[PDB]
């Protein structure tokens, strides 16, 4: 938000975000080169 | 990999949706609508890896795609959500431990208070009877809050299931926030009332501060529930993207201005009755008392934003620090009851 | 006016008469008792309900009904059984600084600055309790009364007068004077025959219920007496004074026995007590503590503490088992 | 590179029969197979000078997936704000009985 | 004992409606058949003061009942017995008394060889002397004011606050002043 | 008049301290056990614990 | 039993000298604040001057500043009041008073009548 209470809401979502380690560590090389999408 | 299912699951639902200026388009992972030339639509990042934020938007160009050189062929930018994650996460991660450090701290010093305030019914005023309830809404906050962010935001499993169980316990822990941000504009009027206001000690009903401590906070509550239900239904109401979380979020911000409001009047009245008998010691020594009770830390950058998350997460210990373990009379109490064991 | 020196010269003559009457003091004669160590009294019970502090109490003789008087204007009587308050009788002057319970618990005395002992009836056939006899005719603040019968009860004033009444006509039968300060407490005998009194004069006198004559005069301490009681033998009592000790007088001795004091202790005694021997001396001081004392050893056998303000009154039970402090702080604590 | 696709699709159009005609949008059944497709179309892709997104594909996927899996609804999730017309009110409301319950209290507390 | 719990439930309900009107009443004493009392009311809060009758001049026993009152309203009369030093220790007694460092007291002011530091004293600048009033009579005037305030000044342990004045709105005031005091310490803020 | 109640108290038969402080103290002696405060038995027939 | 048995005193003619002696005895008089106490001919008690315990904090009344003085033996448990430059204002029955609360700032009911802990009197006439 704007204000400051939400950071318990803005960390739940940081934390539903970035905690599945399922799925590819380094992001696919795609996306780095060039040649591709 | 479940990653290649979800892309190749987004491509399903767009190429699909599809029959239900650069042409009509699929990247490989985002649906690209088309529209009039002369306009760059630029999408969110996916949720595909770990190196990916789902905070930053990515860009795409059209003027007929966008003319990568040394490719000549379509092509777009996504490096605004590549980068800049690895220490992101770092920092979401240590905020989480700070927070349930911080909160298990404060359960622990406000459950204590709670006791001592029990045991010792010397003091049974209409304050010690706020600051009992301030402490029982501080530590049933607390004790959602750490739930919520253990069992809920840090297993995904439980989500994707999407059940009724995770989104009820997101309204009682919007409704115990409601509750723990509302006892203080309680402590707030109170202290309006006592000092400003010329109203005398063990006089008042009473009955409207449990009102407005326990029964308002369920009004933002449903509302925001509702909300949600009928217009931003997504898993477990974890999105923080939205603006409903205002319905939650104006209130609290209101109290926290009459709050201020009144720690302004109280200082006033304070530094009056100092000039007769130096001033600004105890001026803003008061302030700085008051603070953590009345709860003004929000109303406000390396460091910043870390102090101010401590003085969210530990405020219950801070408060239990100061109006219980070093109150005059409580101390006082104690210590000559130590005579006995 | 120089008859002072036959004043002097004679109360040179008691003071050498009380000296040869000395072979050891109480103290001396000790080392064959068993020392009864460390008394640790716990709080049993603790009745709330008074609005502001208490000033006095007294027990009842079934040892299960008392009555607490508050500055707030208000009798209560509790079950110290049940924490339940049986009656709870308004005052007409809020300012009390006394309570009594009569013997046969069918009438209750309160007194104050109002000069005035009221008497209320606790039996009524109606049903509730309403004042029965209001005893004027006192010139100071009452500080203290005990019941004699359901008709006769003594009261203490700080006109430095005693006064003996009777309930039915509302009349004084006998008044005690001979006091130069303010009289602040009394304690009848077993036999209700004689009683002590304690006054702001550093000083004890012994009184004749009958013959209204003022048997003995006890000395000995610094300050204003702020409490008596007597032994549960009827032959010396205790004294509590500003001073900061308590000393135990004796009837037929006529001289001053046991000092109880300590180096520490610097705050003057509010209530003394004997227990149903009268092994211990329980006073009540103004540190906001109470001290058990050895009445044979002088030895502090016991603390009790948990009161948040001065401690003012202290009652021991007809059977010994319970004892009830009072202090402003609104409270009464039971101990055992 | 438009004629090679015509293989894997065909592969697939005779592949399809695993799923039935119950179950033609059977979604966690098949999509191993649409992988396999879109890798056999990055193959049949990359010999003549384009990529894996092209608009030869983008003509002959569409057929691809028209011609056996038709009249079924995606049925997605919509999640986006309000047309801002019933969020503002929605908002102030809460402030406004906010200030109203603390003035309440201030009043009747007061006398 | 089941009848019992009802004549307590009966009594506590009493308690409750006579714990309104006690907490919500100033008690004062006045000093200066056993002791007269005077219940007026300003601005609808209760006043309780209470003037001592009938009891002899000796004060160090009865005066601790008036230890938890709002306000000792303390008059002295600004006179030869010398009456004006005798309730300079009178007050003094009282402001160093120890059940009385907590009680605030109202002091309501009604020579020239009895005080010789008088000789040798300046008027304050920040008095407010009356319109019309004789500069001497402004000087003898705040010369008693600070005989008692330099007394109230010499013992900075307690509570009591010395308010000295030279009628009921002056102690409706004063005792607003006493209970907002009270309310702050009670928070640790003043 | 304080010199005849000081004449009249002069004239008391009065006893010797250690015959009055041997009564005092026996009497503390055999009255103990009847006080519960000195000898606390267990608390099952007592009306506060 | 508190006797304050005083001595001095006597007819001394204007602008003399005189010092008064209070014989303590009953209690201790290190731990208990002395006062001056005298009643002119005709008028009520008055306080005269007053020393603390420790002997540092001293007060007089404003017709005997400058002239007398207060002074205590602890050892010897006395009270001694140097008189110098005596008025015939100062004929009085001067009495050596004692307030009965000990280890207190506050010294209440001195100058009072019926008031015990107080000495018979001295008879200073000037």
């Amino acid at each position: 938000c704007r204000f400051g209470t939400c950071t318990v809401q803005k960390l739940a979502h940081q934390i539903y975000q970035f905690t599945d380690k399922d799925k590819d560590n380094v992001a696919p090389r795609s996306k780095i080169s060039p040649q591709g999408y | 990999g479940v990653t290649r299912n979800k892309i190749m699951t987004a491509q399903y639902e767009c190429y699909q949706k599809i029959m239900q200026y650069c042409n009509r388009t699929w990247d490989g992972w985002l649906c690209w609508n088309d529209v009039a030339a002369g306009t760059e639509s630029m999408q969110l990042c996916p949720d595909y890896f770990q190196d990916f934020d789902p905070s930053e938007k990515v860009t795409k160009i059209c003027d007929n795609w966008f003319r990568h050189p040394a490719s000549n062929r379509t092509w777009t930018n996504y490096t605004q959500c590549n980068v800049n994650t690895h220490e992101k996460v770092k920092t979401a991660l240590n905020l989480f431990y700070l927070t349930i450090i911080g909160h298990g701290l404060s359960i622990a010093s406000l459950l204590i208070s709670l006791g001592i305030f029990f045991y010792f019914k010397s003091l049974s005023c209409q304050r010690i009877t706020l600051h009992k309830n301030l402490f029982f809404s501080f530590v049933c906050n607390s004790v959602v809050t750490i739930i919520h962010l253990t069992a809920v935001a840090n297993n995904q499993a439980l989500v994707a299931t999407n059940p009724v169980s995770c989104k009820v316990s997101q309204f009682i822990h919007l409704y115990l926030m409601g509750c723990n941000y509302f006892w203080m504009l309680c402590e707030g009027i109170y202290l309006h009332t006592l000092i400003v206001v010329a109203v005398f000690a063990e006089k008042q009903h009473l009955m409207w501060y449990y009102f407005l401590g326990w029964g308002f906070p369920l009004i933002p509550a449903c509302i925001h529930a509702i909300a949600r239900s009928l217009y931003y239904n997504d898993n477990c109401w974890i999105s923080s993207d939205t603006h409903l979380l205002y319905i939650i979020h104006g209130p609290i911000c209101a109290a926290l201005l009459v709050n201020l409001f009144f720690l302004l009047n109280i200082v006033r009245v304070l530094i009056t009755k100092l000039k007769v008998t130096n001033l600004y010691m105890k001026a803003v020594r008061a302030t700085l008392i008051l603070v953590p009770l009345l709860g003004i830390e929000f109303v406000l950058e390396e460091v910043y934003d870390y102090i101010m998350h401590i003085l969210m997460h530990f405020q219950g210990l801070l408060v239990s620090t100061i109006f219980c373990f070093f109150n005059g009379e409580v101390q006082a109490i104690l210590r000559r009851n130590w005579n006995q064991y | 006016d120089q008859l002072r020196q036959e004043a002097e010269q004679l109360k040179n003559q008691i003071r050498d008469a009380r000296k040869a009457c000395a072979d050891a003091t109480l103290s001396q004669i000790t080392n064959n008792i068993d020392p009864v160590g460390r008394i640790q009294m716990r709080t049993r019970r603790t009745l709330r309900g008074h609005l502001a502090k208490i000033y006095a109490m007294h027990w009842g003789t079934d040892s299960r009904l008392l009555v607490s008087a508050s500055q707030d204007g208000k009798l209560i009587i509790w079950d110290s059984y049940t924490t339940n308050k049986v009656h709870a009788i308004p005052l007409r002057s809020s300012w009390v600084m006394t309570c009594a319970y009569a013997p046969s618990g069918n009438y209750v005395a309160c007194g104050g600055l109002d000069n005035i002992c009221s008497i209320y009836n606790l039996k009524t056939r109606e049903g509730n309790v309403r004042v029965s006899r209001e005893l004027a005719g006192h010139t100071g603040y009452l500080s203290c009364c005990r019941f004699l019968d359901d008709n006769q009860i003594v009261t203490s004033s700080g006109d430095t007068t005693c006064a003996l009444w009777d309930i039915e006509t509302g009349q004084q039968t006998t008044t005690f004077t001979g006091h130069t300060g303010d009289v602040m407490s009394l304690s009848l005998a077993p036999d209700t025959r004689l009683f002590v009194s304690g006054a702001c004069d550093a000083s004890a006198k012994l009184w004749d219920v009958r013959e209204g004559m003022c048997r003995q005069t006890f000395t000995g301490h610094e300050s204003d007496i702020n409490a008596i009681c007597f032994f549960p033998n009827g032959n010396a009592f205790a004294t509590g004074s500003d001073d900061a000790t308590c000393r135990l007088f004796d009837l037929r001795a006529d001289q001053e026995l046991m000092t109880y004091s300590h180096d520490n202790i610097i705050c003057g005694i509010t209530s003394v007590s004997f227990s149903k021997s009268g092994r211990l001396l329980l006073a009540g001081y103004d540190d906001f503590n109470c001290n058990v004392w050895d009445a044979l050893k002088a030895d502090r056998a016991g603390v009790l503490a948990g009161h948040d303000n001065r401690v003012s009154c202290l009652g021991v039970t007809d059977d010994g088992m319970a004892v009830a402090t009072g202090s402003w702080d609104s409270f009464l604590k039971i101990w055992n | 590179m438009l004629e090679r696709l015509p293989l894997c699709g065909k592969a697939f159009a005779d592949m399809m029969g695993k799923v039935d005609v119950w179950k033609w949008c059977n979604l966690s059944e098949f999509i191993v197979y649409y992988e396999s497709f879109t890798n056999c179309t990055e193959m049949e892709a990359n010999v003549v000078g384009c990529y894996w997104p092209n608009p030869l594909a983008q003509g002959f996927i569409t057929g691809i997936h028209r011609q056996f899996f038709s009249n079924c609804t995606v049925d997605r999730v919509h999640l986006e704000d309000p047309p801002d017309e019933v969020l503002i009110p929605l908002i102030v409301i809460p402030v406004v009985l906010t200030v109203a319950m603390a003035g309440l209290v201030v009043w009747r507390s007061k006398r | 004992e089941k009848a019992q719990r009802e004549a307590n439930k009966k009594i506590e309900k009493q308690l409750q409606k006579d714990k309104q009107v006690y907490r919500a009443t100033h008690r004062l004493l006045l000093l200066g058949s056993g002791i007269f009392e005077t219940k007026f009311q300003v601005d609808k809060v209760n006043f309780h003061m209470f003037d001592v009758g009938a009891q002899r001049d000796e004060r160090r026993k009865w005066i601790q009942c008036f230890n938890d009152v709002t306000a000792i309203i303390f008059v002295v009369a600004s006179s030869q017995t010398n009456r004006l030093q005798a309730a300079l220790k009178l007050f003094d007694s009282i402001w160093n008394n120890k059940w009385l460092r907590d009680t605030s007291v109202i002091l309501f002011l009604n020579i020239e060889d009895y005080f010789p530091e008088f000789a040798r004293y300046t008027t304050p600048e920040d008095a407010t002397p009356e319109p019309g009033e004789d500069p001497r009579v402004t000087r003898a005037k705040y010369f008693i004011r600070d005989e008692f305030l330099r007394i109230s000044t010499a013992s900075g342990d307690g509570r009591h606050y010395c308010y000295p004045h030279f009628n009921i709105r002056r102690v409706f005031n004063d005792c607003r002043d006493i209970i907002q005091r009270m309310h702050l310490r009670q928070y640790e803020l003043l | 008049k304080l010199v005849e109640q000081l004449k009249m108290e002069a004239n008391i038969d009065r006893i010797k301290v250690s015959k009055a402080a041997a009564d005092l103290m026996a009497y503390c002696e055999a009255h103990a056990k009847e006080d519960p405060l000195l000898t606390p038995v267990p608390a099952s027939e007592n009306p506060f614990r | 039993q508190v006797q304050l048995q005083e001595s001095g005193g006597g007819l001394v003619q204007p602008g003399g000298s005189l010092r008064l002696s209070c014989a303590a005895s009953g209690f201790t008089f290190s731990n208990y604040k002395m006062n001056w106490v005298r009643q002119a001919p005709g008028k009520g008690l008055e306080w005269v001057s007053d020393i603390s315990q420790s002997g540092a904090s001293i007060s007089y009344t404003g017709s005997v500043k400058g002239r007398f003085t207060i002074s205590r033996d602890n050892a010897k448990n006395t009270l001694y009041l140097q008189m110098n430059s005596l008025k015939p204002e100062d004929t009085a029955v001067y009495y050596c008073a004692r307030c009965p609360a000990p280890f207190t700032r506050d010294c209440f009911d001195v100058t009072s009548t019926t008031y015990a802990y107080r000495g018979q009197g001295t008879q200073v006439t000037v």
